[PDB]
């Protein structure tokens, strides 16, 4: 509406041109659901019609974000954001709540429909650029530029900042001891009280941000009784590492005893606390791979004193600001998934295994992609930043079906690993 | 005249100023013959003259042209251009035929020189100014300027073509019910009004485009009964690629190599069978394409094998929104597959094949995969839908790839029809060690700076034995140690690597490579009842390892 006001100038990194990705070809049954939001999105005098002499671009997709409720649109900012908010990482940088990680119970809402309001500077609207596609390059697409605030972009809740630590003043003061980290077009609010009240403080400012500044929370819920959207209702305060266990074989069959020095041989990098020499003299000896073996008493204590050496971890646990994290993800059998989000080599800050039974709805290109996403949730709360990905996925598969499953805001950079596996065993 | 279109701002590089390109004193005999077609193009008024407060050049050349009656004009600002701004691509995206649905008619229209009805940013025109001399000695500039879209300049193509767009945005709208596309100077008008009602409208459009200055003589609309269009040819209810004329020679160079495997491939888009391994196989030569190349007997194969298809020539039928789009999938080669696209029983929508260049290993269940995805990729991209699939497979077959491959795969649609090579899984390791089957603790290494080693293994029953084998190298050993293993033991064995390599390629269940060392083993794993792959380290303390390790000491002292 008619209710102006002063713009930010924003400005580019040193030495840099705008975005000019390519538009990725999308459905039909997409095309539309984007021309309609964009064509509403004039009306609304968010996004306007450009020309020519614009020429960058970032890719738009759709997708439903509510168990597949409504479209809405998904600005890819990947590269424009590199190509602004790195610079502006310095400049209007929202910090990281270090103590986020350790609230018992954590909830994300999308504050996202709030910077809808600051307008761009004209001198900027020029790289927001986006490009709605046809069905075989009939149509030349239809070619907006934005002017309010890209939604997408890593540089939008940084402008908006301001207008957020005021709206959220009183809240802090009523309650000062629960968190709230604001990452893109979310706000993760951390409290520790009893299961159902850390739900209670949400919903009260999921209000508070409602009558205030029309910022708008999302109904999570209502009298709905179904088993939809159980809830993201997080609980950081857990993460350990202990699966990559040693299969007690009481039958130690020289096949098994086989595989477990081979296992622990590798353990000598991720762990420079191990020494499988007279284990390993067991097996020494051309043998049947069905017979028993469990000889070098001393051995044996080496079986033990690694078997608990496994549990006093790694230098590497150490987080280095300036190095971008690295998440990968391995199949490591039916629904079970798995991931260490690493810096440096075996010096891993983080391991888990994402849980999802196959004969439901197995759609690989699904309990990954959600596993991407969880993953990637797991480092706003903790690193504050998101995992460059490693996916056990040919290219193309995934950019085919990513945005359908992709229910979330904002996007991990990406790569696929066409490299196989070793560590796809129990790991 | 000009069409009173609304401009759009073009701009030069920031830092950056207009053209000084001078030029070397033209033609008298074709430098009056500049003002004898200027001064009709200035009193057309897209040139107007200017001397004084401007400095800016750039080059007036002239020329002729086919079958020209007349002399023209030339003046590239290529040095403009690349100090002219960056625009929108002018277009990447090609409507490929199968795509399209029938329209009942559609014309198609000359949009003559629409470059010079358009007008040009009244700043932009500044660094437009060109000179023209007189004598080799005589006058003093008699310089112009331009206020419509030159010809040659970065933008034209784009801010024409936005231009146009607009100029036929009111009728597209009081005209929905017949459909246009510009391309270049050109616009494909098609509705399904009967010939003449279609005729009706082009003159229509024609009189509206004629308002602001796209005057469209294509007479009733001058459209050649097919249609060339890059390299298209376009029928009101078919498509293709006809002079398609794969040569026939002595000396097959590399350039016309590529060229004949060219011509080729584009064949694919509408002939059931069109193959390029071979060709594509040795085309890889390097540097020399003026050196010939010895087309060779599998090569020969292939080039005429495909002249039997490409002479009965393919009629492509256009896009019907009323079937869901069909795949069909056959493998038809080695590295070689095939596929085409119908939704109605079976006259021809579209074709394409999907050939390996992968790597060196590939197995055939992954394999017919990469195909179909190839196809959802090209179907959402063309029709914005995706082929129900049909495909040579049980999903006893397929279904036990996913639940035991690593990477992951998804397949959409997909029903099975009974055909000839059927896709399938010809070996299957197993998980637990065979029991009481003869352990085979393989080896096979080589010298690296001596290509000739010696793969042989040890059985728990002292049972060794050792091959020299030249021109080796430790990989081509730990496998050609496998096979051996494979070959003196019984049907039922189990056998251990100290290479990763060996067992990475066997782990993977691959069935074609192009070479016997490996080809050898899958026929061993195939013919038999129960291998058992796997892996222990090399000297890692691996005394069941050692002995192999040691073994091949009576070829190397050391
Ligand atoms: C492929 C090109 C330049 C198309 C332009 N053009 C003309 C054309 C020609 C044939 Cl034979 C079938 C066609 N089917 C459709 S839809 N079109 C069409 C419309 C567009 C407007």
């Amino acid at each position: 509406p008619i209710s102006p006001i002063e713009t930010v100038p924003v400005k580019l990194k040193p030495g840099m041109d705008g975005p000019k990705v390519k538009q990725w070809p999308l459905t039909e049954e997409k095309i539309k659901a984007l021309v309609e939001i964009c064509t509403e999105m004039e009306k609304e005098g968010k996004i306007s019609k450009i020309g020519p002499e614009n020429p960058y671009n970032t890719p738009v997709f759709a997708i439903k974000k509510k168990d597949s409720t409504k479209w809405r649109k998904l600005v890819d900012f990947r590269e424009l954001n590199k190509r602004t908010q790195d610079f502006w990482e310095v400049q209007l940088g929202i910090p990281h709540p270090a103590g986020l990680k350790k609230k018992k119970s954590v909830t994300v809402l999308d504050v996202g429909d709030a910077y809808f309001s600051v307008p761009l500077d004209e001198d900027f609207r020029k790289y927001t650029a986006f490009t709605i596609p046809s069905i075989n390059n009939e149509t030349p697409g239809i070619r907006y530029q934005y002017n309010v605030l890209p939604q997408g972009w890593k540089g939008s809740p940084a402008i908006f900042q301001s207008s957020m630590t005021k709206i959220l003043e009183p809240f802090k003061k009523q309650n000062p001891d629960i968190v709230i980290y604001q990452y893109m077009d979310d706000l993760y609010v951390g409290s520790d009280l009893e299961i159902g009240q850390h739900r209670t403080k949400i919903e009260e400012l999921r209000q508070h941000l409602l009558r205030w500044g029309l910022t708008t929370p999302d109904k999570k819920h209502q009298k709905e009784p179904p088993f939809l959207w159980m809830g993201y209702e997080l609980h950081p305060d857990k993460w350990t590492v202990q699966p990559i266990v040693l299969p007690e074989k009481d039958s130690w069959t020289v096949n098994d005893i086989q595989k477990l020095v081979g296992k622990l041989n590798w353990a000598s990098q991720i762990y420079p606390g191990i020494k499988v020499r007279q284990l390993s003299k067991l097996l020494r000896g051309t043998k049947a791979l069905t017979e028993v073996i469990p000889l070098t008493e001393e051995a044996e204590l080496e079986l033990a004193e690694n078997r608990e050496i496994l549990k006093e971890p790694v230098h590497g646990v150490y987080y280095d600001p300036s190095k971008d994290l690295i998440a990968e993800i391995q199949k490591q059998g039916q629904g079970q998934w798995t991931y260490q989000i690493y810096q440096e080599p075996f010096k891993n800050l983080k391991t888990g295994k994402y849980a999802r039974m196959r004969g439901a709805h197995t759609n690989d290109v699904k309990q990954l992609t959600e596993a991407v996403q969880k993953i990637t949730t797991e480092s706003i709360v903790i690193w504050g930043k998101t995992p460059k990905f490693k996916l056990p996925i040919q290219k193309e598969t995934w950019e085919t079906w990513w945005t359908e499953y992709w229910q979330a805001t904002w996007i991990p950079e990406w790569e696929f690993v066409n490299t196989p596996p070793l560590v796809k065993l129990w790991y | 005249p000009i069409s009173p279109i609304e401009t759009v701002p073009v701009k030069l590089k920031p830092g950056m100023d207009g053209p000084k390109v001078k030029q070397w004193p033209l033609t008298e005999e074709k430098i009056k013959a500049l003002v004898e077609i200027c001064t009709e193009m200035e009193k057309e008024g897209k040139i107007s003259k200017i001397g004084p407060e401007n400095p800016y050049n750039t080059p007036v050349f002239a020329i002729k042209k086919k079958d020209s009656t007349k002399w023209r004009k030339l003046v590239d600002f290529r040095e403009l251009n690349k100090r002219t701004q960056d625009f929108w691509e002018v277009q990447l995206g090609i409507p490929h035929p199968a795509g399209l649905k029938k329209k009942k008619s559609v014309t198609v229209l000359d949009v003559g020189d629409a470059y010079f009805s358009v007008p040009l940013d009244e700043d932009f025109r500044k660094y437009t100014a060109f000179t023209i001399p007189s004598i080799n000695n005589e006058t003093p500039g008699i310089r112009y300027q331009y206020n419509v879209l030159p010809q040659g300049w970065k933008g034209s193509p784009a801010i024409f073509q936005s231009s146009m767009t607009k100029i036929l945005e009111p009728f597209k709208k009081q005209n929905p019910d017949i459909v246009i596309y510009q391309y270049m100077d050109d616009l494909y008008v098609g509705s399904d009004l009967e010939i003449g009602q279609h005729r009706t409208k082009i003159e229509e459009l024609r009189q509206h485009l004629l308002r602001w200055g796209l005057t469209t003589p294509d007479k009733k609309h001058q459209k050649e009964p097919p249609f060339l269009w890059m390299g298209y040819e376009l029928h009101p209810d078919k498509w293709t690629v006809q002079p398609i004329v794969l040569p026939e020679k002595d000396s097959w160079t590399v350039n016309d190599i590529q060229k004949l495997v060219g011509k080729l491939n584009w064949a694919s888009q509408i002939y059931p069978g069109i193959k390029v391994r071979q060709l594509s196989k040795l085309l890889r030569g390097t540097k020399a394409l003026t050196e010939v190349i010895p087309l060779t007997e599998e090569a020969e194969l292939e080039l005429a094998e495909n002249r039997e298809i490409l002479k009965e020539p393919v009629h492509g039928v256009y896009y019907d929104p009323s079937k869901d789009l069909i795949a069909e999938i056959q493998k038809q080669g080695q590295g070689q597959w095939t596929y085409q696209i119908y939704q109605e029983p079976f006259k021809n929508l579209k074709t394409g094949k999907y050939a390996r260049m992968r790597g060196a290993h590939t197995n055939d269940v992954k394999q017919l995969t990469e195909a179909v995805q190839k196809i959802t990729t090209e179907s959402i991209v063309i029709w914005g839908k995706t082929p129900k699939f049909k495909l040579p497979i049980q999903k006893e077959t397929w279904e036990t790839w996913w639940t035991e491959y690593w990477q992951a795969t998804w397949i959409p649609e997909w029903e099975f029809v009974n055909t000839p090579p059927l896709v399938k899984l010809w070996y299957q390791l197993e998980k637990e060690p065979i029991v009481g089957a003869e352990t085979f603790y393989v080896d096979g290494a080589a010298n690296r700076e001596t290509k000739l080693g010696k793969a042989g293994y040890v059985t728990n029953k002292g049972r060794q034995k050792v091959v020299p084998l030249t021109n080796t190298t430790n990989q081509k050993t730990e496998l050609q140690a496998i096979y051996l293993a494979l070959q003196d033991s019984g049907l039922e064995v189990n056998i251990v690597t100290d290479s990763q390599y060996a067992l990475g390629i066997i782990q993977a269940q691959p069935d074609k490579s192009e070479s016997e060392l490996v080809n050898q083993i899958i026929e061993q794993l195939i013919k038999k009842e129960k291998v058992y792959l796997a892996w222990v380290p090399a000297h890692k303390g691996i005394g069941g390892n050692e002995q192999v390790d040691k073994l091949v000491s009576a070829g190397i002292r050391k």
